[PDB]
């Protein structure tokens, strides 16, 4: 009966204390700006870090006593975590021969195999085999990737609908059948009729290409200026006006001229008028008013807020340099 | 039956330009007479190349055996062997190739690799 | 009996719409770069970790 | 030390035409177009074993 | 060395194989494994007109 | 590989039920028979193959009121999978996350009918994932000179 | 043209298989109408790559190509091998004083 969030699209990441705690142990060091002779990767356990073969045999391969790092991850690693779950250890050797070791939450073929109640050589590509393993709904590929971010400090970075086909084609390169997708179907709800569930997706569809488009908004908003930039598209441009462009100049900054937002600077019609008429003396697009080549010319992953903005005349025209 | 030395003279050059059905296919370039043995150490060492899970080699062996011993003669343009897919994997032309290269010397007669659909004759000649 | 080509009623000389698939082997001439690209010097490509890591 | 960012106006004075990314992305373009018709070429070569 | 047929038949092997130029006959060079050393198969170094063609 | 793998496999835990209406088990039969059998590939070449580890219930596999056993820390209770709209963009997924053939992604973008905006994306990754399979071999072919299959395969 | 295949003889001299008239399009085209009577303007045809600089000039088997241009008001394809071209097949045979011209 309970239903714990009901709210348009909000569990994103995971609860307070993993965050924090998978961020003051899952963590960066800064990096120190040396020669890396070494980049290693292990496989170790919570527990335990041995001085056994791997990692003294590649730390007395150096001459380092391999004693130091096994206390200092035993220290690190026995407290906070439940056992026999296996972490990533990149351990990053200087030329200094010091060297800086990062924990890292398990491989995401851990996190599969964990989610589908399966153990080790029970999967595998399906057409070695020709039928599918175990059966997988999308809801359960959130909370695999949930957990695996880019980085602690950031957890919403990168975001979760696009990294989420990372492990749902990682678990599809494993062989593991789908509910949202490769069947028609979702899977049956008790209560609802057909045409009720269909109509709960158009509304709620959008409401996520919304909250989504707002969001990747800010994530451009923090990034540095040159992505706020004008890079036009290349595939309106008749493929070749695309080579005889690359064979001189003029072509292409004539075209990034003419087709660029009207701000101060670069809205001038008589350096404008000049550039689309010197286009169209070639046979380069000439099907255009100048503001549909503001539209069919512009960044297209760039998304919808600030390529409005860029469109339109009054939010841009106050970019101005004072003094 | 006891035909004359002058009959099913391979010399001509022929009209028709095959249609090879699989992927890829190996094609006669000149006139010749192909023993059988040679076709099938070609055919071996073509099987060695393949990857099975995905590939089956077609021989085209229905064409008429003349009397030397029995062998046959092949007109220009006559197909021998083709790659088929058993799945979604395309070949580029140098991996094709790559594959006949195998098969190709114990074929006394020069040969190409043509790709699926009709034989474009004006590109392989 | 003489045989001779009939004229030409309507459209193009070469079929536009019923072109024969080309049968070489369609490799891009800027995806393997071999020949055939004439590339401006200030426009050259891929030089990722030559000269196109330090740009501009 | 305060750090007060160069803003957009200040900044998009010098924007400018970048030829380096100009022709990269042009010529990535060209590459997904051959791509394209290569796609294209093997439907083409497929579609040609039909019956007349 | 091998000889190759010809110019076509010849390719590079190693990383360290290297195209050279003997008296205008086009050879490959290996300073490191040198079974790797192709030459195209041509003339020799020296030759007069009726002694060699 | 035996690395990096779990040595043991915990049980699912059942927290709240998704429903408050119980299915007959004839609903969790016809339900069940319509998973069992799959689709594979899009393309002219799709096979159906059937689906090994089906669940007893479909209702509940994977929807809500499920804990994963995917925990790792001490304290870390097992996640609750939550209702369907609060994960965001999943309907928009469940149109995109499919396997593209590059062909017939390519046909979409000629026609301008995508099934979701995000397909544009999804075909310029392909792209650029099989211009990096060229890209590859010609700093490979560089250094020296690599052979496409030339080697017996197998044994 | 391409079922036909047109029997050419000629007058040949010196070591390798030359002739010492070599071919080109305006008598190609004359074969065609000798014996097969195709009549078609001699500017259609083509010759291969090796044959452009010297003609055809060489004894046996030669191939050259003929372009047929309008179809596709015909509707004409895969009922061909392709809708433009046609491989016209000369064998040139060396004859004597006797039987030959030129
Ligand atoms: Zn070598």
């Amino acid at each position: 009966p309970k239903t714990v969030c009901v709210e348009p699209g909000s569990n994103r990441l995971p609860e307070a204390l993993v965050v924090e705690k998978a961020r003051d142990i899952f963590g960066r060091p800064e990096f120190p700006g040396k020669r890396v002779l070494h980049n290693w990767r292990f496989f170790i356990k919570a527990g335990k870090a041995a001085t056994g073969p791997p990692v003294g045999q590649e730390f007395s391969k150096l001459g380092l006593k391999a004693m130091d790092f096994a206390k200092v991850f035993n220290d690190r690693t026995k407290p906070h975590f439940k056992e026999d779950v296996e972490l990533i250890v990149r351990i990053q050797v200087y030329f200094d021969k010091s060297y800086l070791f990062t924990i890292e939450p398990p491989p995401t073929a851990w996190f599969i195999l964990r989610a589908l109640r399966k153990k080790r050589r029970e999967t595998g590509p399906v057409p070695l085999r020709g039928h599918y393993c175990a059966l997988m709904t999308l809801e359960m590929a959130y909370e695999i990737a949930k957990m695996k971010p880019l980085c602690w400090g950031r957890p919403e970075y990168p975001l979760l609908e696009t990294r989420v086909r990372r492990v749902v084609g990682q678990a599809r390169r494993m062989g593991v059948c789908f509910i949202g997708v490769d069947t028609p179907y979702s899977s049956p709800v008790k209560d609802m009729t057909e045409q009720q569930y269909t109509e709960e997706c158009e509304r709620y569809r959008r409401i996520h290409m919304e909250q989504y488009t707002t969001l990747r908004q800010r994530e451009l908003e923090e990034a540095p200026l040159i992505e706020r930039l004008h890079r036009p598209n290349m595939s309106p441009l008749t493929d070749e006006q695309i080579e005889e462009g690359l064979r001189d100049p003029c072509l292409l900054d004539t075209l990034w001229r003419a087709s660029h937002p009207l701000s101060p600077y670069h809205r001038d019609l008589r350096e404008r008028e000049l550039a689309r008429r010197y286009l169209n003396a070639r046979g380069w697009v000439k099907d255009m008013t100048p503001e549909e080549m503001r539209i069919v010319f512009m960044n297209y992953r760039l998304p919808e807020g600030e390529k409005r903005k860029q469109m339109d005349e009054a939010a841009m025209s106050g970019e101005v340099y004072w003094t | 039956i006891r035909q004359f030395r002058r009959y099913g003279d391979p010399r001509y050059i022929n009209n028709e330009a095959a249609l090879i059905r699989g992927q890829w296919g190996l094609i006669t370039a000149d006139f010749g007479m192909v023993t059988q043995s040679q076709m099938e150490n070609a055919r071996l060492a073509i099987l060695r190349r393949l990857p099975r899970g995905s590939f089956t080699l077609t021989m085209h062996t229905d064409y008429e055996e003349f009397p030397v011993h029995f062998a046959f003669k092949f007109t220009t343009g006559v197909p021998l062997f083709e790659i088929m897919p058993i799945s979604a994997r395309r070949l580029n032309q140098a991996e094709a190739e790559g594959i006949f290269l195998a098969g190709r010397p114990f074929i006394p007669l020069q040969t190409v690799v043509v790709p699926q659909g009709r034989v474009d004759e004006y590109h392989v000649f | 009996r003489y045989y001779a080509l009939p004229h030409l009623r309507t459209g193009p000389p070469m079929p536009t719409t019923l072109e024969q698939p080309s049968g070489e082997f369609p490799w891009g001439k800027f995806s393997t770069m071999v020949g055939g690209t004439r590339i401006h010097p200030l426009y050259r490509p891929d030089g990722f970790f030559k000269d196109n890591m330090y740009p501009a | 030390l305060q750090q007060r960012p160069v803003t957009m106006g200040e900044y998009r004075l010098f924007s400018v035409p970048d030829p380096r990314e100009l022709g990269q992305d042009a010529v990535d373009t060209m590459r997904r177009r051959e791509s394209h018709n290569m796609e294209v070429w093997w439907r083409k070569r497929k579609e040609q074993l039909k019956p007349p | 060395p091998q000889m190759v047929m010809s110019r076509d038949e010849l390719k590079l092997r190693c990383e360290y194989c290297r195209f050279e130029w003997i008296h205008d006959t086009l050879c490959v060079r290996c300073p490191a494994q040198p079974s790797h050393d192709q030459r195209e198969m041509w003339l020799h170094s020296t030759w007069m007109w009726g002694k060699q063609q | 590989k035996r690395t990096g793998k779990p040595a043991d496999t915990p049980d699912y835990k059942q927290v709240y039920l998704p429903y408050d209406a119980a299915p007959t088990e004839r609903e969790l039969e016809r339900e069940r028979r319509r998973f069992k059998q799959a689709y594979h590939g899009r393309m002219e070449h799709r096979k159906l193959v059937e689906v090994k580890e089906v669940p007893l219930n479909v209702y509940t596999y994977g929807k809500e009121g499920m804990s994963l056993p995917i925990a790792i820390f001490k304290d870390q209770k097992d996640p609750v999978i939550g209702p369907e709209w609060t994960y965001p963009g999943i309907y928009e997924n469940k149109i995109a996350a499919q396997h593209w053939y590059t062909e017939e992604l390519f046909d979409k973008e000629s026609k301008e009918a995508f099934e979701s905006p995000w397909q544009q994306q999804i075909l310029d990754n392909q792209v650029k994932r099989r211009m990096a399979k060229v890209m590859f071999r010609m700093r490979q072919v560089n250094m020296k000179a690599v052979d496409l299959f030339q080697k017996e395969r197998g044994s | 043209v391409n079922t036909g295949y047109l029997l050419f003889g000629r007058q040949s001299w010196g070591q390798g298989f030359l002739i010492n008239c070599p071919l080109r399009k305006r008598d190609v085209a004359q074969k065609l109408w000798e014996q097969y009577k195709v009549r078609i303007d001699p500017r259609l045809i083509e010759f291969r790559e090796k044959d452009r600089r010297t003609g055809i000039q060489e004894l046996g088997h030669n191939w050259c190509w003929l372009y047929l241009p309008g179809a596709e008001e015909l509707g004409i394809n895969r009922e061909v091998y392709d809708n433009k071209r046609v491989k016209v097949r000369i064998h040139v045979r060396k004859m004597n004083s006797m039987f030959a011209l030129y």
